[PDB]
This record gives structure tokens, C-alpha cells and sequence, in this order.
């Protein structure tokens, strides 16, 4: 956040330096429990694909 | 073989091009919005602009029509003179007349300071209820008019309200008092 | 070694003589104006 | 000290704290170091560090 | 050159290959990792006291000597 | 001159303020750097034409 | 966003430079048309109160 807000960014170098994300899931949670039961009933379900992104975005925020 | 130990621990920057507050005109601050500060701050911005005018006049530098707008009020206790600024003019009658084409003498700006000091004290235009354009032009140019003391605030103590009343009396006068005005307001704080 | 030719120079757009109670950017354009008007009245005096 | 700070600094307020000391040896300096009560408006905005410690020799600046 | 006489070579001259290659190869990895020229990015960074020079240098000295 | 400022070109190009001025065939300038705020504070007009922010109240089209 | 993120600026005095948020609604768009039908039956209904915070949050974001 702070580096992106600087006036004199030197933006190319920071565009390399920004470090990557790891997602963590709570095994006990009704959402993860449900999403797993849904994904086990059909691995290729378009509803679980649409879910995983909606869920993911919320965790960015 | 060559792969590991990637992390490179580079330098970080703390140099800031600090934003400057777009200052309010006193019109913006007083009428056009009615943003409120305690009266000691109002006397402080009078002192601050009186120092600016004092430092200015020492260099024979005259801008005609010194006003409450061409001054800017910024973040902190911070008030500072500018140039951006029919239209709302304030004038000594010598400037109004055709008579002398360079009415350049410092006394005009001192009396125009006295007008903006009464704006600071009234928070509303001088002559705001009294006149339309014909009367406010003619009677002032003829030397035959004064703004009312009714709008001048009675939360001011005797020291500064009397000094402001002398800033009305200066219309009758030729006195370039600025360093002594500055002394007077400063000491009365 | 006389340097008296250099004694007095006028510079508008000088940051070393800005008053703290005045908008600095206003003062430069305003101080430049005085220089040019002084010069034009002196050119008129030559006419 | 309290009225000296106001004289040196043009402040209204009394100092927050003082140090006063003398260094012996070949360098014989004396110094006052005052902390202001409230940080000055332009503490970082200035082009260069604005005159905070003044150096004197035999009481001339 | 550290490959040239691996069967027989004397420790000092190969320990100087360790030094040259670790410093230059780190730079070349940064030059792939950034836009920079290896003359423009520069050995001002070699002042650093950090454990990443000391521990990792000897770890790779052993790896690169032993394998060939 | 109509302009908008924000975190990237595509984030600005998709932003909800921009649809009417696109539909009406106007040109929007994209200002995607932190330093743009500081120059736009001072560049109030160009060639006698004022600069108007697409993200402010009272927007006239 | 940028002023909040500065390392060495005192934002406490922001009060005079912070702008105030004016909310604008699309009169044509189905959700706002439906919301006038929902608000019509009960002006005090919490279910329409709950939208006008959720929509505000979604619009802020």
C-alpha cells in the first residue's frame, strides 16, 4: 500500500519487488465444509468455480 | 547448482514532496462558507498579514485593491497574501477619481488593510445592507460615507476594536503607519 | 582586483528573499512586474 | 531558561524539557538543548534543516 | 577454469574462482531479476555484513567443488 | 478537458463515472500516477480551457 | 488514499482539505426503480435501510 502511494515511485522496480499471496482455509467452517461437499459431488461444477473466485476476492479485501 | 539465496534486501525511500493546502479566500471562509475559528486566531491572522504587509512595503512595492480574497488561509495558523483574487472592489477615494493616474502611495494600501481588518471584525461585506452600486460608488468617492460598526463584533476587547475604529479614521489621514500598526496590534495581544 | 561592477544585481525569481507571510509564487510575478514598469518609464524618459 | 527559550525561538509557550552541560578537554563547548512542546508546522517540508542549533564562538554567531 | 584441472588443482586459485563466480553470478542473477547492467548496479552492496554472504558462500563452495 | 485519476489504466477505463461521457463521444484523459494529483492541483487550465474532474459533484456535460 | 499513506505528513489537520461524499443514483437502473417500490410501502422498513448501507459500501469500494 505505502509503496504504491509514493510520489516518486520508481514504479518498474517495485513492480518486480511485490511479493506473492498464499490462501488459507478454515477446515471447521460451514463454507469450506459446504464447498468441499459440493466439489466432491462434482469437481467440475460451474457453481463451485463461480464461488471460489467470489470467496477469494472477499479475502483480498 | 547456481539457484538459491534469491532475496536481495534493497533500499527504501522516505523523501516526501509535501502537498500545499489550497488556501481559502476570506470570502470563502467568512460568507461563502462560514468556517469558524476562535477570535484569538482571527487576531493572529491579522498580525501575520500585517507582518507580510510590513515586510512588503519596505521595498516600495504597491499592488492596488488589497482585499480579503487575494489573501489565502491554509492548514495550521497560516494566512498568506496572494494576487489571484460589476466586481467587488475596495478603494481609497483618491484611486476612484480620474484626477491622478498613479494613485500609488502606501496610505491607500494601509486604508485598504483597514477595510480588510473590518472584514475580519465583521465577517460580512462592508456596506452589505446599506447601498446598491450608485450610492456606494458616489458617496465613498465624495469622501462622504462609512461602513456601520453594528456588524463589528463585540467579542473583541476595547484594545483592538478602538484600533479598528482608528482604521476607519485613517480615511481622513495621510499616515503610512504599518510598522507602528504592527507594533500596536502585537503588543495589544 | 576591483569587483565593484558586480555589487548590485536585481533578480526576480529568487528564493533567498521571500517573506514567510506572503505566497512565494505570487511575490515573484509581482516583483517582476515592478522591474519592467520601472524600465518602461525610464525608456519614456529617453524619448 | 524558560524566558530564554521564548527569546531564542519566538514561541509563546514554555520549553518542554532542557539539557545543559559542558564538555571538558581540548573542546570546551557548552550547550543548551530545548525540546519544543508541540512540533513545528513545517518539521519535514523545508528544503534543508532550518537553523535548529546555532554555533557560537566566544559569544559571536 | 575451475573445471579445467578438477583432478589435481591447488586450493587457493579455485577458492578465488569461488569468490569471483559467487560475486559475479549473484550479480547476473540480479541482472536477470531486474533491468540493470552489471556496471550500473555495483559493488557498493558488497559492504553488507549479512549472514547471506558468509553462510551461503561456504555452503556453495562445498557444493560446486564436490559435484564435478 | 475531462480527466479522471486512479490506480491503473484499465481500472480507470472501467470505472462507473465514465460511461455517459464515452456514450456521448467525449474524450476522457487517464491520470494513473500518484504525482498526477500534485500537478493537477496547479494545472487548473490549459490553452484557456479548464480541467474538470469526472469524479466530482456538479459535473457539467 | 495517497495523503493517508504518507510516512511523514501529519494528517490530523485534514479537516479543511478532506472532501464530503455526495451519493448519486441511476434513475433508469432496475435496482433503484425496485428500491422506490420497496421504500413506497414502508419508509421505516429496515430491509430498505439495510440495502442503503450495503449499496453504499459497495459503491464506496
Amino acid at each position: 500500500r505505502i509503496m504504491k502511494a509514493q510520489a516518486l515511485r520508481d514504479n518498474s522496480t517495485m513492480g518486480y519487488m511485490m511479493a506473492k499471496k498464499h490462501l488459507e482455509i478454515n477446515p471447521d467452517h460451514p463454507i469450506v465444509e459446504t464447498l468441499r461437499q459440493k466439489a466432491e459431488a462434482d469437481k467440475n461444477d460451474k457453481a463451485v468455480k463461480d464461488l471460489v473466485v467470489l470467496l477469494f476476492e472477499t479475502a483480498l479485501l | 547448482n547456481i539457484l538459491l539465496f534469491m532475496g536481495y534486501m534493497t533500499k527504501d525511500n522516505l523523501a516526501i514532496v509535501t502537498q500545499w493546502c489550497e488556501g481559502s479566500s476570506l470570502y470563502k471562509h467568512l460568507h461563502v462558507q462560514e468556517t469558524k475559528f476562535q477570535m484569538f486566531q482571527l487576531i493572529d491572522i491579522a498580525r501575520q498579514t500585517a507582518q507580510g504587509m510590513d515586510y512588503l512595503h519596505a521595498k516600495n512595492i504597491i499592488h492596488r485593491d488589497m482585499k480579503s480574497n487575494n489573501i489565502f488561509l491554509h492548514e495550521g495558523l497560516t494566512v498568506k497574501i496572494g494576487d489571484f483574487g460589476g466586481s467587488v472592489l475596495w478603494m481609497a477615494p483618491e484611486v476612484i477619481r480620474m484626477q491622478d493616474n498613479n494613485p500609488f502611495s502606501f496610505q491607500s494600501d494601509v486604508y485598504s488593510y483597514g477595510i480588510v481588518l473590518y472584514e475580519l471584525m465583521t465577517g460580512e461585506l462592508p456596506y452589505s445592507h446599506i447601498n446598491n452600486r450608485d450610492q456606494i460608488i458616489f458617496m465613498v468617492g465624495r469622501g462622504y460615507a462609512s461602513p456601520d460598526l453594528s456588524k463589528l463584533y463585540k467579542n473583541c476587547p476595547k484594545a483592538m476594536k478602538r484600533l479598528v475604529a482608528d482604521c476607519v479614521k485613517k480615511v481622513k489621514e495621510e499616515r503610512p503607519l504599518f510598522p507602528q500598526i504592527l507594533s500596536s496590534i502585537e503588543l495589544l495581544q | 582586483v576591483d569587483y565593484s561592477v558586480w555589487d548590485h544585481i536585481e533578480v526576480s525569481d529568487d528564493e533567498d528573499e521571500t517573506h514567510p507571510n506572503i505566497d512565494t509564487a505570487s511575490l515573484f510575478r509581482w516583483r517582476h512586474q515592478a522591474r519592467v514598469e520601472r524600465m518602461e518609464q525610464f525608456q519614456k524618459e529617453k524619448e | 531558561y524558560g524566558e530564554f527559550y521564548k527569546s531564542l525561538t519566538n514561541d509563546w509557550e514554555d520549553h518542554l524539557a532542557v539539557k545543559h552541560f559542558s564538555v571538558e578537554g581540548q573542546l570546551e563547548f557548552r550547550a543548551l538543548l530545548f525540546i519544543p512542546r508541540r512540533a513545528p508546522f513545517d518539521l519535514f517540508e523545508n528544503k534543508k534543516k532550518k537553523n535548529n542549533i546555532k554555533l557560537y564562538v566566544r559569544r559571536v554567531f | 577454469w575451475c573445471i579445467d584441472l578438477e583432478v589435481e588443482e591447488k586450493c587457493a586459485l579455485m577458492e578465488q574462482v569461488a569468490h569471483q563466480t559467487i560475486v559475479m553470478q549473484f550479480i547476473l542473477e540480479l541482472a536477470k531479476s531486474l533491468k540493470v547492467d552489471p556496471r550500473a548496479c555495483f559493488r557498493q552492496f558488497f559492504t553488507k555484513i549479512k549472514t547471506a554472504d558468509r553462510q551461503y558462500m561456504e555452503g556453495f563452495n562445498d557444493e560446486l567443488e564436490a559435484f564435478k | 478537458i475531462y480527466y479522471i485519476t486512479g490506480e491503473s489504466k484499465e481500472q480507470v477505463a472501467n470505472s462507473a463515472f465514465v460511461e455517459r461521457v464515452r456514450k456521448r463521444g467525449f474524450e476522457v484523459v487517464y491520470m494513473t500516477e500518484p504525482i498526477d494529483e500534485y500537478c493537477v492541483q496547479q494545472l487548473k487550465e490549459f490553452d484557456g480551457k479548464s480541467l474538470v474532474s469526472v469524479t466530482k459533484e456538479g459535473l457539467e456535460l
